[PDB]
């Protein structure tokens, strides 16, 4: 059972240096295989970035031309990815992966994956969210269901978790991705669907929770 | 200079070149002869029957300077078949003078 | 340097149905094709390697076939845990290089969106912007159009739609599309209105509201 997996930070700056560990368990990263980097841009891009072997060998992808180390500490069976001044571009999920081989037909491929680590680059600074009501216009509808939500603006960094009744109210829940705005503040919504005949006899709260910033708010949404 | 997938690309490049033997080599001396193959580890030439046949250690093998002199063996019986045992579904091979078995197992991993 | 080209992108397709997804090498890589399956949480696996065997593990309803420049990955009968994204990987030569990814989700029957409007919070408005919302719920498939009029006049370049994963359950989606106009702007007009058009509506569905009833 070999597992590997990723740690670092999740932020950096742009300019800044990028490092990444990959922790491998259940072997040693001194035997037989060979240890690779690659990550995930949004958009579906995937692009191989590198490997060590298992003798300390290197070989990296010519388009991460100077900006790019591998490196590993075999007494804590670590290995390790530094890439220089990195830049928005090189937001992305990075892998650490195992690469093994078939003597029988010549074939390498990977084998092993770790859960990948999400990198974001931005110079913005933390800022916890707004939270304002999503009700609808009229607090009288013939409609068998009504739907209200809570519009979770301006934050950063991701993520945001939103509740509803403190957990107690949880179908009909539909949470947005966030959207990342032109000023480099995310935005989403949340929103439910309850029975019509619920408005004005139930209280439904959103409970917004933004940990970078310290953040924990509560907004009840009514029809006004 | 020293990983799994530059041994991978010289084992790739072993094979290809066996290949090449196989199909280019002209045929042997008489009608008996055991015949050639490349059993993944190594390429065997046509065997002399009543002869043992010896094939330099492979050399996409990553110790492959360990053992410059050494060999791998067969035996090609009086009867034009490699020596096999009655136990086995594979011809006997003695390939001690070219070991280094992380490596090893993997080599022969199939 | 090794093109990888899965020329479709996303594909939906029944429960039980056979899957084929299909990739193409810009030069011939003699079967050293691989196929991996990332989850929607991010989690990647092997599949295939050699453009046919079949990966420890892996469910035999997984096959791939190929060679020269074009392979194939075949899903024999389609379950719900192989909701994912598949990519293709050459492994015949540095640099490794993958394909862009096909998106595979699950196909059901048309289910129109409910279709709900919300007009900008009055505390919203005291900060200086106000947000419009169009929620469309529990809708498939996911093709939809969403239109804003503001006095009837059709908006660009000032609105963004965001889309949840496909529901895990019922297999339909939500969408919210978010209108951002500056307070002044929002003042200016009295009738604002988020108009859908889908598959499961016979004609399109209009939301609107008038300001001043806010």
């Amino acid at each position: 059972d070999v597992q590997l997996q990723e740690s670092g930070p999740g932020l950096v700056k742009p300019s800044q240096s990028l490092s990444l560990t990959c922790t491998v368990t259940g072997y040693s990263i001194t035997s037989t295989y060979d240890w690779h980097w690659i990550r995930h841009f949004p958009g579906n891009i995937l692009e191989w970035m590198g490997y060590i072997s298992y003798s300390g060998s290197t070989n990296y992808n010519p388009s991460l031309k100077s900006r790019i180390s591998i490196t590993h500490d075999t007494s804590k069976n670590r290995f390790f990815l530094k890439l220089n001044s990195v830049t928005s571009e090189d937001t992305a999920t990075y892998y650490c992966a195992r690469a093994t081989a078939s003597f029988y037909d010549g074939s390498y491929y990977f084998d092993y994956w770790g859960q990948g680590t999400t990198l974001t680059v931005s110079s913005a600074s933390t800022k916890g969210p707004s939270v304002f009501p999503l009700a609808p216009c009229s607090r009288s509808t013939s409609e068998s269901t009504a739907a209200l939500g809570c519009l979770v603006k301006d934050y950063f960094p991701e993520p945001v978790t939103v509740s509803w009744n403190s957990g107690a109210l949880t179908s009909g829940v539909h949470t947005f991705p966030a959207v990342l705005q032109s000023s480099g503040l995310y935005s989403l919504s949340s929103v439910v669907t309850v029975p019509s005949s619920s408005l004005g006899t139930k209280t439904y709260t959103c409970n917004v929770d933004h940990k970078p910033s310290n953040t924990k708010v509560d907004k009840r949404v009514e029809s006004k | 200079t020293v990983s799994l997938w530059e041994t991978v690309q010289k084992w790739r490049e072993y094979r290809r070149q066996c290949q090449r033997s196989l199909t280019e080599d002209p045929p042997p001396a008489t009608d008996l002869f055991c015949n050639r193959t490349f059993d993944e580890y190594a390429c065997w030439p046509d065997g002399e029957p009543g002869s043992f046949v010896n094939v330099s250690c492979p050399w996409y093998l990553p110790w492959a300077s360990s053992v410059p002199q050494g060999h791998v063996y067969r035996f090609c019986t009086a009867e034009g078949l490699w020596l096999q045992k009655d136990n086995s579904s594979l011809p006997w091979r003695d390939l001690s003078e070219c070991e280094e078995s992380p490596e090893e197992q993997l080599l022969f991993l199939y | 340097d090794i093109q990888m080209t899965q020329t479709t992108s996303s594909l939906s397709a029944s429960l039980g149905d056979r899957v084929t997804i299909s990739c193409r090498a810009s030069q011939d890589i003699s079967n050293y094709l691989n196929w991996y399956q990332q989850k929607p949480d991010g989690t990647v696996k092997l599949l295939i390697y050699y453009t046919s065997r079949l990966h420890s593990g892996v469910p035999s309803r997984f096959s791939g076939s190929g060679s020269g420049t074009d392979y194939s990955l075949t899903i024999s009968s389609l379950e719900q845990e192989d909701v994912a994204t598949y990519f293709c990987q050459q492994g015949n030569t540095l640099p490794f290089t993958f394909g862009s990814g096909t998106k595979l989700e699950i196909k059901r029957t048309v289910a129109a969106p409910s279709v709900f409007i919300f007009p900008p919070s009055d505390e919203q408005l005291k900060s200086g912007t106000a947000s419009v919302v169009c929620l469309l719920n529990n809708f498939y498939p996911r093709e939809a159009k969403v239109q804003w009029k503001v006095d009837n006049a059709l908006q660009s370049g000032n609105s963004q739609e965001s889309v949840t994963e496909q529901d895990s359950k019922d297999s339909t989606y939500s969408l919210s599309s978010t209108l951002t106009l500056s307070k002044a702007d929002y003042e200016k007009h009295k009738v604002y209105a988020c108009e859908v058009t889908h598959q499961g509506l016979s004609s399109p569905v209009t939301k609107s509201f008038n300001r001043g009833e806010c």
